[PDB]
């Protein structure tokens, strides 16, 4: 549940080959980006680091928050998160968008849909096309290159 | 070098045929010269 | 221009520590010539002749003769333009971002502009030189969703019209089955008069291991690649033979001569990586970058390579 | 088209002279005579190697691929700037290499020209003798060594 | 099928007028253009030249294409194409173009959709309002200056 | 480039080196064909061989079963030459042709593999065991496919009488029309090779 | 400016050295000429064209 | 030459001399000479029209 | 103009570029000097 833990080891590891070496939880941002791509930041609730989110809002004390969601109320795409300051990278859905996204736990060319808690699944609203299969980070945590770009 | 001049003394057909050409262009060249529009 | 562009100084000051690619050493100095040209193409017209039947036999009267017809080839090679962005600290923030022993931060991986342009430079090196080896650009260890790339654009590993012997899935571990393979592979190269050049051989680490094993009781003095050389020195005329291991083949044997009669490596001056002018800022601390390079131009006459493929079924 | 090799990937090997002249590119024929009388005439679409029929329409009459009752010679070269077709009358004999339909062509066997102008096995129009089986050049190309002597 | 004239021109242009010298096949681009629009390059399938393009995947050895379509498959408009290397310019379908599109064999004001060629028609789930008649450049050939403002509802 | 059509210097230097391949192959093999396959020979007169196809020679026929055998090899070669007769001539340096796979299969170890010594020392040996310890050469031709051949390099057993013209020699007749385009004649002698009865060697190793 | 014409230089009639020869008194010869080379600006030409049907 | 100003008189009309110069001046307004307009120009016409002229 | 002598001064872009091809191309050169097979 952390875009880069910090821990010590006691051996250099070596990178051995320079292909298959982007498929990782750290690697924010999209694969291949535009100069004039749109990019908001919003407090996060919660940790929706690589998935769709939604506008929350409180009870007016405080300002409205971003939180993992989709289906009807999906806003954008949170696409990194600084932890100091609890800050999430939001790239807004008019906005096209290529990168590797949390999917639920799928083949290139098959149509994909945000689901309750921001993650990708096969198929209504969102333009969402599934770019490669699913990779296996940890247990309960599969990620998939995605193209958004839209609503149909 | 042209058929105009009587010292040239072509060697080759080649030679032949360029002299032709220029006679040809040397003769526009004289027509245009004595022409009076 | 240094005293304008912070980042032209840092390149300026950074490009000593990026390492030679690999890629010289599989060829001979007189192979290699630098072209001035970033996108497009470059021609060769070769002539050639042929029979096309028996030859006439002249006796008493006779006007149909056979005739010897004539042929002409244009060789194209095509070179194309690629570039890569990346990310990095503003020159004026970085002091916000320096720490005790390192200038960068750990939490969000975000580097110093030379720091990253290094590391950026040897990533696309190491493209270039599996380009140059293989002919395929991509970025999977399975090698599928590869870039396409235009017509005329191989690699040593790849060239159309050459010899290709496979070794057959169950005899992969039978090194003898190996070196018949070879062995015929290179009975069937031509090499014409062209032949009396040194030649080298690139192999895989496991092959490789399995080279230093006597040769077949067992030798006891000589191994299989005494025998090797041997045998490429056959068809060499006692040329030198030189051996290297690449750990980007698996399980492939290539055998080519290094003579620019046969091959000939006419990379594009702007080959290597090159920053570009353009620099993306905003008014936060993150700027990005471009880097710029070259690929294509590999020409080689047919059937002067030998490639050998290893079945792992 | 005529000259398929002008768009070559690497440079080819000149130390055989075995097996080197059975290409697209090898326009003429195996065996000439100094008086065989070639025509040269306007056509429309490709008539390379195959017989040739004359269309009268306003121009003057232009040659393309035919044959059977229609059959007037055979092309044998093309000058594609100006468009012009090289043409051996029926009248005159001829040997060599010329576009066969299929590959079912063997030694010995007689020929007629389609309505395309390729050469097809078999009463007849035209006396055309194989003198070598069909060999493939492109995936729907075959040629054949054929010796054309007039009509039955 | 080329961005350019095929047939090299006979004569020398005449270059005295100003009006009605843009309703040609070699305009690329669009006819009013922002400096903050978002502009992708594609490996192309095919020519889809001006018209609407659909992502096309193969058995996977090579990377994705783009391929002239439309209906529930668009995802952008090409714009330009360099020939040489087989490059196709395509805006995507959620940033809005304005310029001169490919018509199927119309008065401004129509609402317009792209159907399975990348052609616009006469109309559902494209925004395209068409700003123009067909101008005819081949006899099988129609271009109509368009404005495609993303996805519409429904 | 687009008619294939090349200046007069360049279209003879080509024609002539075609030319040149293919009295080479006759010369060795005594067949003329422009086939790999070796079919649709042109028709030649008697008293015509070469080198491979020389009457009353000895021949040796390796088996299918055995043509990656050295061994075999080797035994079916110390027979020719044991069959080979010299006569009075036998002092005399040799020449030994081979195909490159041949070759190949000649820089091996002698065979359990002995070090010091290969198949082509044992072979040089053999050979010098019949011509007084002479002079033994090797060479090695891609127009031979699974063969050895093996002969006396003295003129008082084989002699080569060509003639004069047998190498490339330009024609007069120059054909000439209203066109730019002009033909030209090429001629060539071919025949002249004289033997002696049984002094040439062929190994024939067979595949099928 | 406007209309030029650029012919070629052997536009014009130029002999051919070729020359048919025979046993009887009859002999062949050949011409050669270019053809082509008009350039011209567009409308800039009139065109009347009085119709006599 | 194509790219040019054609015009086209009746064939009830071929003899008036009047509709024939009506469509010279139609053909000479459309003409576009641009900046290079001071130039000399050239008519050429067939016998019957030089009769009528 | 290389890179490899500090006493070159680009004066743009386009200097800078052809410095860095130079200074390419002179280090393969050393490479294949320095080069023992």
């Amino acid at each position: 549940l952390m875009k880069n833990p910090q821990q010590d080891s006691g051996l250099l590891s070596n990178s051995i080959d320079f292909r298959d070496q982007n498929l990782i939880f750290s690697n924010s941002g999209g694969v291949c980006t535009s100069s004039k791509d749109k990019i908001e930041n919003y407090p996060a609730k919660g940790y929706p680091y690589k998935r769709g989110v939604k506008l929350s809002f409180g009870d007016g004390t405080t300002e409205l928050e971003v939180e993992a969601g989709g289906g009807d109320d999906l806003y954008g795409v949170c696409s990194d998160i600084d932890e100091f300051s609890g800050m999430a990278t939001v790239i807004p859905i008019t906005n096209n968008f290529t990168g590797y996204l949390t999917l639920k736990k799928v083949n290139p060319g098959d149509k994909l849909n945000f689901n309750q808690h921001g993650e990708l699944e096969k198929v209504k609203s969102v333009n969402a096309i599934a770019l490669s299969k699913a990779h296996k980070l940890t247990e309960d945590l599969f990620i998939v290159l995605a193209s958004v770009f839209g609503n149909r | 070098a042209s058929l105009l001049d009587s010292n040239f003394v072509p060697i080759n057909f080649t030679e032949f045929v360029q002299a032709i050409s220029n006679t040809y262009k040397q003769r526009r060249i004289q027509f245009y010269e004595n022409l009076k529009r | 221009l240094f005293d304008e562009n912070y980042y032209a100084k840092a390149v300026a000051n950074i490009i000593g520590e990026v390492k030679d690619p690999i890629m010289y050493k599989w060829f001979s100095p007189d192979q290699i010539e630098d072209v001035d040209l970033q996108m497009g193409y470059q021609k060769t017209v070769k002539w050639d002749a042929f029979l096309n039947a028996n030859p006439t036999t002249i006796a008493n009267e006779v006007n149909t003769i056979s005739t010897i017809g004539f042929s002409s080839e244009v060789v194209r090679l095509n070179y194309l333009k690629l570039q890569y962005k990346f990310r990095h600290l503003k020159q004026t923030s970085e002091k916000f971002y320096t720490s005790d022993s390192y200038i960068g931060d750990i939490n969000n991986n975000l580097l110093p502009f030379a720091q990253a342009y290094k590391l950026a430079s040897s990533e696309i090196i190491k493209l270039i030189n599996h380009f140059v080896l293989t002919g395929t650009v991509s970025i999977q260890k399975d090698g599928k969703n590869q870039k396409r790339l235009l017509p005329n654009m191989y690699g040593l590993l790849n060239m159309p019209e050459q010899i290709k012997e496979e070794v057959a899935s169950g005899d992969k571990d039978k090194m003898d089955k190996i070196f018949e393979k070879i062995e015929a592979g290179l009975s069937k190269l031509e090499l014409g008069d062209e032949f009396s050049t040194p030649m080298m051989v690139i192999v895989d680490p496991a092959t490789s291991l399995k080279l230093v094993k006597p040769y077949a009781a067992a030798s006891s003095c000589e191994k299989w690649e005494d025998v090797l050389i041997q045998t490429i020195k056959a068809i060499n005329n006692r040329e030198d033979v030189y051996i290297e291991t690449s750990n980007l083949l698996k399980h492939k044997i290539l055998i080519y001569p290094l003579n620019s009669e046969l091959i000939k490596f006419k990379p594009s001056k702007y080959m290597l990586p090159t920053p570009n002018e353009q620099v993306d800022k905003d008014s936060t601390d993150v700027a990005h970058s471009y880097i710029d390079f070259v690929l294509g131009g590999l020409l080689a006459t047919r059937k002067t390579i030998l490639q050998v493929n290893i079945k792992q079924s | 088209m005529k000259n398929p090799q002008h768009d070559a990937s690497l440079l080819s090997n000149s130390n055989e002279f075995r097996d080197k002249n059975v290409e697209f590119f090898a326009s003429g024929g195996t065996r000439t005579s100094k008086f065989d009388k070639l025509e040269n005439h306007p056509f429309l679409g490709y008539p390379y190697k195959r017989g040739v029929k004359r269309v009268i329409q306003h121009y003057e009459p232009h040659v393309e691929a035919g044959g059977g009752e229609d059959l007037y010679g055979i092309c044998i070269d093309i000058d594609e700037f100006s468009k012009t077709a090289t043409i051996v009358p029926i009248t005159n004999n001829f040997e060599g290499y010329l576009v066969a339909k299929d590959s079912t062509v063997k030694v010995k066997d007689k020929l007629i020209f389609n309505k395309d102008g390729a050469l097809e096995k078999v009463k007849a129009t035209i006396n055309a003798t194989a003198l070598t089986d069909a060999k493939q050049i492109s995936n729907e190309v075959y040629l054949v060594k054929v010796a054309v002597f007039g009509n039955k």
